[PDB]
């Protein structure tokens, strides 16, 4: 059943060749025939936003608590205080994070994303989100559906979430006790349709003329 | 021996027919087996550690249903038969049947409960009559050699094992019923605190409660009744009988509930390495990892003990009752080196009112 | 909150309670705050009514009647008599008794009046004068070592009284077996003469005071005294030897006596403790000087009334009047069928879907009820609890109805504050304004919904964009100040 | 971020050496004279909770900006030009780079 | 290491106003009345220093990944190429570099 | 179970209450354990990107090729690589510090029979606290670096861009 064996996770790949100079050559294996392959990877930058208080977690609805809760008052200033400016510095990051996506950016106004999508043969459509001229209520890509229905608990998440709360018949839940304990997410200051949208805007600059985000150059 | 009134001697036996056989069977917890509800309350599709007066996995049962037709052994009333009843028992009993003239019988045995046996102190007696439970507690006349026998079949005796021509003045009497056409019985027995408990099921291996009597002594030793049936024993092609006790203990228990609030698995939470993680995780199947387990303090295997060799007597009795009493001006001072002494008897010896300590304990 | 200028003078006041700016200018200590976003706690909504659950007319339970007895026993043996299913009222119960003290531990007075237990357990006898002193909690003496123990780890009151001197009777009877089994009879022993043990010893039941008459007859210098136990018993551990100045010295347990034996090890009766809701064990018989002479195998074992000792008595009178202790056990504390009606309330059928205070049976608290048909109560389930130790619903006693029990709203309220306006922008987030208006306040201000929750005192035109905006409250939405 | 809160939410039934984790039942069985050595025993192992929580909190917090400052560096220098630069990027022979939207952070697609 | 190790050690040897810093004397001279405040001093003081250290650790490992994340970059853009960044694998005119084990980390010999 | 209650149930008993504080701290330090293995996997795997090596490859005898001596810095001299690779040059760093993981390990079983009393770590061992191994060796991480540098050495100049050292 249980074997007890050696871990070798990595090792090198072997070539059968020479490793000596005759005739003043060596021996190499020169590629010959090539494909295009590609590779996700997810960085982390945002963070869901907590924000806890003494007089609802330590002391909920009780004089006697919340009297003698007054002497040690100067730890919950201290931790409400923590939490606001770890929350400042997370708002601060994600501004950084949606100025740094847009930096030299330049679209044109005769763009009507809904015909013109696929040039040069390649698919840019699921890729490029409010596909025509109504982006004001949607950008999010065809791409990006698969992530954001895949997790159901985002801000979007959160936020229908805490809305089905006060009426409903369901008790197992935990984000209702957490929220009426005093421990709450609250959302962003940016909504991950404008992120998306932002998102949208550098992948069609770096696609459709003038190529801002690829140098100046057609794609291909 | 377990009483002193010597009620009749037929058919006995004392030859030394040393043929007493003890069966043994493993308790397995994880499927509800020792397991009883709490008084009030309903769990729902969770997990709840609990503690209680419960049997220890892994330990072994203990099959004390005797059979006889005839003869009454002397072997019958002594120990390991006359067990230990220190904290508490769970038992498991089989419901024999019995079809004669087309019609059901159960019948098994009879378990007595209590300390000396004698009609001074009480006796908890639990005896069924096809299908209603007696559970009375009194000041039995038990006799020297006890006897039960079977309704269904008469068998060569009488029913003989109290004589009590009136009813003792007691404390505890009821009839209870049950689904008579049942296969096993479990039973929970336990005191605590001068308080006698019992715990009752029937259908299903978790169990339930049935009462609480206050008697204000402790238990010290039960004995399951040996039964006597000529329908049971014939030719050992029919059913037999099997009473399986096994001691209790507090320890904690994982428990599982289903949507319906039944038990329908428990974890010993001490038994084994396996069992300590799941109830670490609180789950039964834990993911795939690595689990670190404490409390692993090797157990000592004796003691040394070193005192100095025999040093003289302080005599503190002989100076504390000296007859020159001093005023708190001039309080004594007497101090005691290299002797031995004797709390218990210098506390005995002086006519003491109180003796507290202050920042040091009496123990 | 108050200001001071530079001559001491009180210049300005903040009432710190009167409204969420005022609780805003206490929290910054400052009368302009400046612009930003603040959180307001102390929003639990409050509760519109009132249930109060009790078990209809129940017989009451005559504690005067019971504690008022005139047979009145011995710390030796104390009576017990358990209540339930019964209605009580303390303030007449501790008036119409003559009582003196009545104090607790680890529960008070206070808490007594209109409360449910699951049983009340209690326990009476006589205080002797002489150990007064003992029945102080802590105390480790004669009465809390051999006849009765205080438990200090249950929520437990004792009551002390006195019952007039005639019309009083002492009723004096050691309950130990093992003493009965071997020749012990009633007391003699005058009224009103309190009578407690001082060492309580036990033994295995295979115990037999007596030495075996075959060995008896050898024994020719200093032969104890045998006879004839019943079987079962091992007899005494007499042996004989030789002591270098006789030819047979046989010598037994216990020399002379369980009290101050010189071996206690091979002596057979232990000295032994008492626990709580226990009885003494029994006394320490003499062995020696209990026993027949010459007996052989014709008398069965008896020993005198004197062989038993380890015990002193005294007297309950003090100014005519003999003082008796209570000690009310109190378990299955806020549950239960036995409750409390000197704080008298009539009974109140379940509201639904409303915030209210419940005293279901002895559980308190405020909660949310919403009926629903679960059948999974049987006859003795009849509350539903969470896995950690929370109360999710429960099952009405007479109308068995099954309920559920949700808390109610505890949420918080945002506040944006701009330096030049002396007004708020409230947000309560994740609620509709419909909730907002009925169960919590009325709009003084204009109020609108949003996508966050519903926005008050700031109109809805959610059309404009702008570029930088001090008070955000989340998912690109701001409150700016114009 | 689950796991942290279902933590802080189940320190609040834990009984700090009081007679109980409530504090409804602690303020209906003592009356302001051994009640209030309970109630500071949990307010202050609720308020060293916090504190450990808060700390905890700042520290992840600290790696999500670090995080977001690599991800930073990683749009300005693999989506939007390309440094020369062996391995930042993707593992192998790197051609150029593509950034979406993702719940908490970037997703990017190395070819 | 050695020395949070000897911290952690010592701190078991503290009174933290008991009346002794080990269990055994503490249970050899109170039952279960008097102890039972003592044990809850020094279990709380332990606690503390518990969460301290925990507290600690946490920063020391962030600052491990961290230089950690930095090593990897000095593997992959001095030893296996060379980038054109000035002063980042050597101080002076860089040429190359070679990477050998070192206990707990790597050792970087710059040329 | 070990630190703060050693082998006393009246201890093991009080601290029931304060169990999520245990929980936590056993969490925090199994988190932070996994994220020192993922970091070292990491490092193990950059170590390796792009390398390959020849299978003509007798390492005892063909060490110093361009009159360049790299015998010190190239473990597992031959093709006996599997015990050992260590290197010549890693000898000094691992002989002047004598507590690594190796250190610590014989240091551990070093400790149930002994006659010496004054060393911390056995104090520490049966104390609870402990420092477990890594998930990966550093004869492993040894034999990588070996194979790297290798790599950098000879055809195909997988680590040096395809190209001679010289
Ligand atoms: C409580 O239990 C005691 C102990 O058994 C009972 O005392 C015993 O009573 C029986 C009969 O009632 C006695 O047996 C008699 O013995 C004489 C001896 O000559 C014999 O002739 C009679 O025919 C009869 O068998 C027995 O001696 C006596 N004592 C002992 C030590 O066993 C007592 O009766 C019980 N009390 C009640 C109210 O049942
Ligand atoms: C060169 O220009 C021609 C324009 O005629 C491109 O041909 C079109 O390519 C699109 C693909 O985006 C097709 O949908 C059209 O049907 C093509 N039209 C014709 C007439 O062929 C061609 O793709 C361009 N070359 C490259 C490499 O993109
Ligand atoms: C009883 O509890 C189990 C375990 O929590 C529930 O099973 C889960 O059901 C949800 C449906 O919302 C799934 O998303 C989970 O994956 C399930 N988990 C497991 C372990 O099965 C089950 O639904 C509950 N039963 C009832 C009637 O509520
Ligand atoms: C409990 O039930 C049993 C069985 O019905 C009762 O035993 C019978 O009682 C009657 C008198 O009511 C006697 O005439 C029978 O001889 C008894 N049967 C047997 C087999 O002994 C018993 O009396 C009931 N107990 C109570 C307290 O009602
Ligand atoms: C004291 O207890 C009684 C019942 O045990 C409570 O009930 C009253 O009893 C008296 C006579 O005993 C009746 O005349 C009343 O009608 C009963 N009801 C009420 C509401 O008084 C009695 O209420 C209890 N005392 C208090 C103060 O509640
Ligand atoms: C609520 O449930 C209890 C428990 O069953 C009921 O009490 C008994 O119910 C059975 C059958 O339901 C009746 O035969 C008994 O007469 C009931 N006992 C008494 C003392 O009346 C109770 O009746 C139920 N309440 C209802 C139906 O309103
Ligand atoms: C809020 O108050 C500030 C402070 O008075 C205003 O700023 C002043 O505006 C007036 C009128 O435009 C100018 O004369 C001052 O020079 C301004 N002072 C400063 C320091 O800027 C501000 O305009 C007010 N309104 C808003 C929306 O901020
Ligand atoms: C508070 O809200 C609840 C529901 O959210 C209201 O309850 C219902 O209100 C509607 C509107 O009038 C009624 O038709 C229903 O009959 C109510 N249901 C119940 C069970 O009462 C409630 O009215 C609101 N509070 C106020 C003061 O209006
Ligand atoms: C808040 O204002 C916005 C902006 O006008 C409202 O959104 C409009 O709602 C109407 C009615 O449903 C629609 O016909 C428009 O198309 C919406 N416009 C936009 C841009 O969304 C919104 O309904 C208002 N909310 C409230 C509660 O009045
Ligand atoms: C050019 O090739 C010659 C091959 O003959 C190399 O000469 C050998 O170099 C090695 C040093 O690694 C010596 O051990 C041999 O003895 C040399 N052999 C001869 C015949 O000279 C020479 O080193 C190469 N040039 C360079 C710059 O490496
Ligand atoms: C080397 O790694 C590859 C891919 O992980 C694996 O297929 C191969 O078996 C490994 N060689 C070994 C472990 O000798
Ligand atoms: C490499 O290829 C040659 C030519 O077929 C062969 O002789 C030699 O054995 C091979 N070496 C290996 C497979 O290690
Ligand atoms: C390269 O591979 C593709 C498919 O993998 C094939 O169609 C093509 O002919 C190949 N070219 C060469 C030169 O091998
Ligand atoms: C509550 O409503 C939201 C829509 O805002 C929905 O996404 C969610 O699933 C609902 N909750 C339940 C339990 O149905
Ligand atoms: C017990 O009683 C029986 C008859 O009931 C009698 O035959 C027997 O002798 C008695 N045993 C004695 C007296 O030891
Ligand atoms: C049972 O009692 C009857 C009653 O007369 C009697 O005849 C019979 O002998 C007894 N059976 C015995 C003693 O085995
Ligand atoms: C009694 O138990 C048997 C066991 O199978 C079951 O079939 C029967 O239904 C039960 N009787 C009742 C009344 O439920
Ligand atoms: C006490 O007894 C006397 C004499 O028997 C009698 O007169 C008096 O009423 C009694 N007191 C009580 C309270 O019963
Ligand atoms: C009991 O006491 C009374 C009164 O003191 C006395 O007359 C009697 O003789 C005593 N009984 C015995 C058996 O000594
Ligand atoms: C008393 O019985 C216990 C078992 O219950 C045994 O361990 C002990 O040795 C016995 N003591 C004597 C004096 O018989
Ligand atoms: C214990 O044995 C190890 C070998 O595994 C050795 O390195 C160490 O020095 C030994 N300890 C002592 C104190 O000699």
């Amino acid at each position: 059943s249980y074997r007890f064996v050696t871990f070798e996770p990595f090792n090198v790949s072997f070539v059968n060749d020479s490793i000596e100079s005759v005739g003043g050559l060596y021996e190499i294996k020169i590629p010959t025939n090539f494909t295009i392959v590609g590779q996700e990877e997810f960085i982390q930058t945002n963070s869901p936003k907590v924000t806890i208080d003494c007089s609802l977690f330590v002391c909920s609805n009780y004089a006697a608590c919340h009297d003698l809760l007054s002497e040690y008052g100067t730890f919950c200033d201290n931790i409400n205080s923590i939490l606001d400016e770890v929350n400042g510095l997370l708002d601060t990051t994600q501004l950084h994070v949606a100025d740094t996506l847009m930096q030299g950016v330049t679209l044109s106004s005769n763009l009507n994303t809904n015909l013109h999508f696929d040039v040069d043969n390649i698919n840019f459509k699921s890729l490029v989100g409010c596909l025509g001229p109504h982006c004001g209520s949607s950008s999010r890509s065809f791409f990006e559906d698969l992530l954001f229905d895949k997790v159901k608990l985002s801000d979007v998440g959160f936020v229908e979430a805490y809305n089905n709360c006060t009426g409903g018949s369901e008790i197992r839940d935990l984000l209702c006790v957490q929220s009426f304990n005093g421990i709450k997410v609250l959302p962003p200051i940016l909504s991950e349709s404008q992120i998306s949208g932002y998102t949208t805007a550098a992948t069609v600059a770096a696609m459709f003329p003038p190529w801002s985000a690829a140098a100046g150059i057609p794609f291909s | 021996v377990i009483g002193d009134f010597n009620c009749t001697n037929f058919a006995i036996n004392d030859l030394n027919t040393t043929i007493p056989r003890i069966s043994e069977y493993v308790v397995d917890v994880s499927y509800g087996l020792g397991t009883y509800y709490i008084l009030d309350r309903v769990y729902l599709n969770t997990t709840i550690l609990f503690t209680g007066y419960f049997p220890k996995s892994g330990a072994n049962f203990r099959d004390l249903s005797l059979k006889g037709t005839t003869k009454l052994s002397t072997l019958w009333y002594q120990k390991p038969f006359l067990s230990d009843f220190n904290n508490g028992i769970f038992s498991r009993v089989k419901n024999t049947k019995l079809y004669v003239n087309k019609t059901l019988y159960s019948e098994f045995s009879t378990i007595v409960i209590g300390s000396v046996f004698i009609n001074n102190s009480y006796t908890i007696v639990v005896q069924p009559h096809n299908g209603v439970l007696e559970i009375t507690a009194c000041q039995y006349t038990m006799c020297e050699y006890p006897h039960t026998i079977c309704k269904s079949i008469g068998s060569s005796r009488n029913e003989s094992w109290h004589f009590d021509k009136s009813e003792p003045l007691c404390l505890f009497k009821k009839n209870f019923t049950y689904n008579v056409s049942t296969d096993w019985l479990y039973f929970h027995f336990y005191q605590e605190r001068g308080t006698f408990y019992a715990y009752y099921a029937d259908s299903g291996m978790p169990t339930t409660f049935l009462f609480s009597l206050y008697l204000g002594t402790l238990l010290s030793h039960y004995y399951v009744l040996p039964l006597t049936c000529n329908a049971i024993s014939s030719n050992t092609d029919n059913e037999t009988l099997q009473y399986w006790v096994t001691p209790l203990s507090k320890r904690q228990y994982l428990l599982k509930f289903d949507d319906r609030g039944v038990i329908t698995n428990a974890v010993d939470c001490s038994s084994s390495f396996f069992s300590e993680i799941q109830c670490k995780t609180k789950s039964l199947l834990p993911n795939t990892g690595v689990y670190d387990l404490s409390g692993f303090t090797v157990k000592p295997v004796a003691t040394v003990h070193r005192r100095i060799p025999d040093l003289p007597d302080c005599d503190i009795d002989k100076w504390l009752n000296n007859f020159n009493v001093p005023s708190p001006l001039n309080w004594e001072r007497k101090i005691f080196s290299n002797c031995n002494f004797n709390l218990s008897t210098l506390l005995r010896l002086v006519h003491t009112d109180s003796f507290s300590c202050n920042n040091f304990d009496e123990s | 909150l108050l200001k001071f200028d530079d001559r001491g003078v009180i210049t300005n006041a903040v009432d710190c309670s009167s409204s969420f700016f005022s609780e805003i200018q206490c929290k910054t200590k400052s009368l302009l705050p400046n612009t930003g976003v603040y959180d307001l706690s102390g929003f639990t909504v409050k509760p519109v009514a009132t249930v109060h659950r009790r078990i209809p007319d129940l017989p009451d339970c005559d504690i005067d009647k019971w504690l008022n007895n005139f047979n009145v026993p011995s710390p030796l043996n104390w009576e017990r008599k358990i209540f339930s299913n019964c209605n009580f009222n303390l303030s007449t119960l501790l008036r119409l008794v003559h009582t003196d003290s009545f104090s607790c531990n680890n529960f008070d007075e206070s808490k007594i009046y209109g409360s449910c237990f699951k049983s009340i357990v209690l326990d009476k006898f006589a205080i002797p004068n002489s150990r007064r002193s003992d029945l102080q909690l802590g105390s480790s003496g004669f009465l809390q070592s051999s006849n009765y123990k205080i438990d200090t780890t249950s929520s437990s009151c004792q009551l002390y009284y006195s019952l007039p001197a005639i019309n009083v009777t002492i009723n004096n009877y050691n309950p130990s077996s093992w003493n009965r089994r071997y020749g012990f009879n009633n007391f003699n022993l005058s009224s009103h003469s309190v009578v407690y043990s001082r060492y309580c010893f036990s033994v295995n039941n295979t115990f037999c005071p007596c030495a075996k008459p075959s060995f008896a007859s050898s024994c020719k210098s200093h032969k104890p005294p045998s006879a004839s136990c019943p079987i079962g018993t091992n007899y005494r551990s007499c042996e004989s030897t030789t002591v270098l100045d006789h030819t047979d010295w046989c010598r037994c347990s216990c020399l002379p006596d369980p009290i101050t034996a010189y071996d206690p090890r091979s002596c057979s009766q232990k000295k032994s403790l008492v626990g709580v809701g226990e009885h003494c064990a029994g006394f320490g018989v003499d062995e020696e000087k209990c026993g027949v002479l010459d007996g052989s195998y014709n008398v069965s074992c008896l020993c005198s009334t004197d062989a038993f000792l380890g015990w002193s008595y005294d007297t309950c009178v003090s100014n005519n009047r003999c003082n008796i202790f209570s000690n009310f056990i109190l378990n299955g504390i806020n549950s239960g069928t036995t409750c409390s009606n000197d704080l008298l309330q009539p009974n109140t059928e379940v509201f639904t879907d409303v915030c209210v205070d419940y005293d279901l049976y002895g559980i308190t608290g405020q909660g949310i009820f919403k009926e629903v048909s679960a059948v999974y109560y049987n006859s003795w389930q009849n509350l539903l609890y969470d896995f950690n130790g929370n109360i999710i619903g429960f099952k009405d006693f007479v109308t068995n109805k099954t309920y559920n029990i949700f808390p109610c709203y505890a949420g918080r309220v945002s506040a944006a504050f701009h330096q030049n306006a002396s007004s708020l922008a409230l947000l309560y987030r994740n609620l509709k304004c419909s909730y907002v208006l009925n169960n919590i306040s009325l709009a003084t201000q204009p109020y609108f919904d949003s996508y966050l929750g519903c926005v008050f005192n700031a109109d809805n035109l959610t059309d404009y964009s702008v570029s930088s905006c001090a008070l955000r409250m989340g998912s690109g939405f701001c409150v700016d100040y114009n | 971020n689950a796991q942290a809160l279902n933590s802080l939410l189940q320190q609040l039934f834990n009984k700090f050496g009081a007679i109980s984790s409530s504090l409804q039942e602690i303020l209906s069985r003592l009356d302001a004279l051994e009640a209030q050595v309970q109630i500071d025993r949990l307010i202050n192992g609720r308020l060293t909770a916090l504190n450990a929580y808060v700390s905890q909190q700042l520290s992840d917090i600290s790696l999500v900006k670090l995080g977001a400052a690599l991800a930073m560096e990683k749009v300005n220098e693999c989506v939007k030009s390309q440094s020369p630069r062996i391995n930042f990027c993707g593992n192998g022979n790197h051609i150029l780079s593509l950034v979406q939207n993702a719940p908490y952070g970037l997703l990017f697609m190395h070819f």
